């Protein structure tokens, strides 16, 4: 039988800056420092400089030379790893409980001192070349970041990765103003599992004191509309289009989660038919080639976009587009029934609850939370939240896709596929 | 000058190699007797002893 | 002011004006015996030092080739030579010994 | 499953192979 | 305050219990909200004859197609409808079918996994459909040489042996099974001895051993007349297989020799020496800097796109070796530094490697048990290879003994001077012959 469980803690300083401690009884700790750096807050000038920065962690700081920060860690076994999104960088450390110590000195080193030295930095470019190809031989990725780029006129236009023709002329200085005007206190938050809160809070206190100086107020998203058509000759043509849905933390997003497993997120069993999934269905009957199509939601600080993703051959590509948004409009038309809805209210609390099963996936769930909100919003409460969402609600989300203007993207042999005033 | 040889690995380098260089000591040993037929040291071995 | 330390910019004077590399236009640092530590400490510099450094050394093998020196209002100063490989080389020098140290544990 | 879903992450490791 | 052991004792005992039947059902508890619960099955293709190669295979195919209750997509309708995962996968020794659900959820989804194991149709129609979608899998599962190098290795490593057999099966064989053949095999090894009933979430044991009962009671126990098979040990042969195909680009490259088994404690022993060695791929950061000479070597003069070592285990054999993937030109400094250092791991370890060796495998093995998922597997593979569940505690025990003179003796006994099994894929003209690679595995001045 295991101990009481522990209920997490939170603290806001007047500083800005939040530490989040929970004491578990894990043989393992980890720590992540959120950070609202990501990709949104680069402009024309300087594209790409969070790429470089995110791949520049074991590069020499004030306080541990490169060496020392790789021998250091990998002496004591444990993992150094830095995930970033279009919005947040997450600097986070795994390690046993008896090293938190060691491997706390070297986080806030690679975070608050780094030094970017010239010829380091000149060495680690060919670097980003190879990380790009890699990530970009799945096809997925290259279409989802041309949809962000015809759906946004700026910020959440920006890609993940560094145009080609900027590799090689990221500067020091670059990194450097990015640092000095993005890691600041009142944009960090400090999370840790398998640690004590006042340990925390004297790290916090000693030296996560002198990042102040907020700035750089960004701009907000213009959401404009468009496409994206890459005419490449690969053997399937992969599809995405979307409309403007709702920002994060708002109550039609709930409308929008609940509408996305009504259509069919993802597959549940393995070599199944997507018995439940109405899109799959619905193309299904007048589609015999083989294909796949699911929907697509992404929610962001001040907007979002939904719509929904197909995979088929190249001569199927219009019947397959236009039976899906045919499906979509005939949800919107207000043919949807109870048993529906309460089915996706069940996948989406199972969902939620399955997502923040690991320990990677909790400390992620309460960075982005301290973040966003500012708080920590127990699983109960969300699931509350969840239950709260009526059938009118979905129905309004369907109208809202179907009336707004739309924004499309897609790759392949494309002598089949419709371009949005043809839908 | 040399003083970068002085630490914990180098003194378990040398204790593991030990054994082997003491055996190829003793095959440089026993092939210099036997090719220039040192009587000084055969004359002691048992049944070489024979052939003088 | 000290009289030792006086006798020693006296002699480190005499001595630099003896040694002569000042009469073909180098600099200290251009006369360095190149190893791996120098070598890496060279890669390591600016653009404008390097080119510095490499006509400076072009000049003086030229010079060399042809048994002359320049005239004695070109001649490299004595107060004015101010070492530009010290950082590097030291930097270099200091990640070679931390190396070192770590590989005798 | 081979349609996206949700956005991408990118991720980066010392001593890891990187995904997407 | 807390230390490292004392985290490790408060884990919970995992709970073992056996029916009348022989079937086993065992159980982790947790405070989770959500559970994994699933069937763990002794059966894979060392077992199938070359007639029925691929059989098992086959039945994963139908498992979650239909069943005489609920026939069609029913089941699927059904598990989709309460939020749950289902999935299987099988192996040459192991076969699994789990399901991830919320803890209310429970009593239906062992429901369900009772009528898969023993409620399966096989309808004609489904055979047949399921005919040209293996076939096609096998198509594409051709195009990844990762799986085609390790195909060749074990086909090579254990020839003429169970071993050497390939899970799918041949395409000759999948185009003639039958389904008298299929539910020969189904009632020939789906018996309850050599099932496992593991759970781990938020539930008690008592309630599963309820529905254990319930449920799987009337699962045949009784064996055929004086029918039980047994595993004969496979003959290990150094050999090597090199399909050279110069139309690809980049080279892929298996070796190894043969291991112990799975309950020998000298594998301990041996994870640690592969932890010295580690892994490699070229998008990782630390490069000149890494710990292991090879990582180091490969970064520094980009010996290779990646490097992985291995030690694959099964019952009293094994395959303990490396595989890796490299340019055309590269091969023989790859495999020159690779020999290099098992032989430097054989004569000359030093304690900080080991040392390091040990706390990475000290992390490993906490960071994997992470999870409701990862936990189950644990549960259901230990009952069937150790037959008990092995504690943290005892793994840092057995860890702990280890030292450089234990390393240095289970990898001369293991690695020097013996003869290694090699499958090369692609262009591969510089693979260095058998003869040079066999002389790579001593060294003259030892």
């Amino acid at each position: 039988v295991p101990p009481h469980p522990q209920d997490l803690e939170f603290t806001r300083l007047p500083n800005g800056l939040v530490i989040a401690s929970l004491e578990n009884y894990a043989p393992a700790s980890r720590i992540g420092l959120f950070i609202k750096a990501g990709s949104r807050y680069e402009n024309s000038n300087n594209l790409g400089t969070s790429h470089l920065l995110r791949l520049a962690s074991s590069l020499t700081t004030k306080g541990a030379s490169s060496f020392k920060i790789t021998r250091g860690i990998e002496a004591v076994g444990g993992k150094l790893s830095v995930t970033s999104t279009r919005e947040n960088m997450a600097y986070t450390v795994e390690c046993l409980r008896d090293d938190v110590d060691i491997l706390m000195e070297f986080l806030l080193n690679v975070t608050t001192a780094p030094e970017f030295r010239r010829w380091e930095v000149a060495a680690l470019q060919p670097q980003l070349r190879i990380d790009k190809a890699v990530a970009l031989q799945n096809p997925q990725a290259h279409v989802i970041e041309n949809l962000h780029a015809a759906a946004y006129r700026n910020a959440l236009a920006n890609s993940l990765y560094c145009p080609d023709y900027r590799i090689g002329k990221v500067t020091p200085v670059e990194l450097h103003d990015y640092v000095q005007n993005h890691f600041t206190s009142a944009r960090m938050a400090l999370i840790g599992l398998g640690v004590s809160h006042p340990v925390l809070k004297q790290v916090a206190e000693q030296f996560l004191n002198i990042r102040g100086g907020l700035g750089l107020s960004g701009a907000k998203a213009k959401y404009h509309g468009g496409e994206i058509r890459e005419q490449n000759g690969d053997s399937l043509v992969h599809a995405a289009l979307v409309a403007e849905s709702a920002a994060i933390g708002s109550a039609e997003a709930n409308a929008f989660s609940v509408l996305q497993h009504v259509l069919g997120a993802g597959p549940h069993v393995k070599r199944g038919s997507n018995a439940t999934s109405s899109l799959y269905q619905a193309v299904a009957k007048g589609v015999h080639q083989p294909f796949d199509v699911s929907a697509f939601n992404a929610s962001y600080s001040d907007s979002g976009l939904f719509g929904f993703y197909t995979i088929s051959q190249a001569a199927s590509a219009g019947d397959v587009i236009k039976a899906a948004y045919n499906q979509v409009k005939t949800i919107a038309q207000g043919n949807l029934s109870n048993p529906d809805v309460q089915a996706a209210k069940n996948k989406l609390k199972a969902g939620y609850l399955m997502s923040v099963e690991s320990s990677e996936g909790f400390l992620d769930e309460v960075g982005s939370q301290a973040l966003a909100a500012g708080s920590y919003t127990p699983p109960s409460t969300v699931l509350q939240q969840i239950d709260a969402v009526a059938d009118a609600d979905v129905i309004n989300a369907a109208k809202k896709f179907v009336s707004g203007r739309k924004s499309m993207a897609a790759s392949g042999n494309l002598g089949h596929t419709p371009f949005i005033d043809e839908l | 000058m040399l003083t970068r040889f002085l630490g914990p690995r180098y003194r378990q380098l040398a204790r593991n190699w030990v054994p082997t260089a003491s055996l190829w000591g003793a095959v440089g040993a026993v092939g210099l007797v036997w090719a220039t037929d040192w009587r000084l040291i055969l004359d002691w071995v048992p049944y070489i002893n024979g052939k003088f | 002011v000290s009289a030792s330390s006086r006798w020693l910019e006296g002699i480190r004077k005499w001595y630099y004006n003896a040694a002569g590399f000042n009469k073909l236009g180098l600099m200290r640092d251009d006369t360095i015996h190149e190893n791996d530590d120098v070598k890496e400490a060279i890669r390591r510099l600016p653009e404008n030092l390097y080119n510095d450094r490499v006509f400076r050394i072009k000049r003086a093998l030229d010079l060399s080739m042809r048994q002359q020196i320049l005239p004695k209002e070109q001649w490299t100063k004595y107060e004015e030579d101010k070492s530009y490989l010290e950082p590097y080389l030291k930097e270099v020098i200091r990640e070679r010994k931390e190396r070192e140290e770590w590989a005798k544990k | 499953g081979q349609a996206a879903g949700r956005p991408l992450v990118a991720s980066v490791s010392l001593n890891v192979p990187a995904s997407v | 305050t807390a230390t490292y052991a004392q985290a490790l004792q408060s884990v919970p005992e995992t709970q073992v219990s056996q029916l009348d039947n022989g079937l086993r059902v065992a159980s982790e508890q947790s405070s989770q909200p959500t559970c994994t619960v699933g069937v763990w099955i002794d059966a894979g293709s060392r077992y199938e004859s070359e007639k029925n190669n691929g059989a098992g295979y086959f039945v994963e195919h139908l498992a979650f197609k239909g069943t005489k209750n609920r026939p069609g997509n029913a089941l699927e309708k059904e598990v989709e409808s309460m939020g749950a995962h289902l999935n299987a996968y099988s192996t040459r020794e192991h076969t699994a079918y789990y399901i991830k659900a919320l803890s209310k959820d429970l009593p239906k989804a062992v429901e369900l996994l009772a009528d898969i194991v023993q409620n399966c149709s096989l309808e004609d129609s489904q055979i047949e459909k399921e005919r040209d979608v293996i076939l096609q899998e096998l198509q594409e599962n051709d195009t990844s040489m990762r799986d085609v190098v390790f195909n060749y290795l074990h086909a090579t490593a254990f020839q003429g042996t169970p071993l050497a057999q390939s899970v799918e099966g041949p395409s000759e064989n999948v185009r003639k099974l039958s389904r008298a053949d299929l539910t020969e095999y189904l009632s020939r090894h789906y018996k309850a001895p050599r099932m496992v009933l593991a759970a781990a979430g938020g539930l008690e044991h008592r309630q599963l051993l309820d529905l254990a009962q319930k449920h799987f009671s009337g699962l045949s126990g009784t064996y055929d007349e004086d029918a039980v098979p047994t595993l004969s040990p496979c003959r290990f042969t150094g050999s090597q297989i090199c399909h050279r195909e110069d139309g690809l680009p980049l080279a892929h490259v298996a070796i190894a020799v043969e291991g112990p088994g799975w309950a020998h404690p000298d594998n301990v022993a041996l994870q640690v020496a592969n932890a010295i060695i580690g892994h490699y791929d070229c998008t990782y950061g630390g490069g000149a800097h890494l710990s292991s000479p090879l990582a180091s070597i490969a970064a520094t003069n980009k010996l290779c796109q990646s490097f992985q070592t291995f030690n694959i285990c099964y019952a009293d054999t094994g395959l303990l070796g490396a595989h890796f993937v490299c340019d055309h030109m590269s091969i023989d400094d790859m495999m020159f530094v690779l020999q290099g250092q098992w032989m430097r791991l054989c004569t000359s370890a030093t304690e900080s490697e080991v040392l390091r060796g040990k706390n990475l495998l000290r992390n490993a093995l906490v960071s994997h048990l992470d999870g409701t998922t990862p936990v189950c597997e644990d549960i259901g593979r230990s009952l069937l290879t150790y037959g008990r569940r092995i504690p943290l505690a005892e793994w840092e025990s057995r860890i702990a003994e280890v030292d450089a003179r234990v390393v240095r003796e289970v990898c001369s006994k293991y690695f020097y001077d013996q003869c290694p099994a090699v499958a090369g894929f692609g262009p591969i003209e510089q693979l260095p012959d058998y003869n040079r690679i066999r002389s790579g595995m001593f060294w003259l001045r030892f």
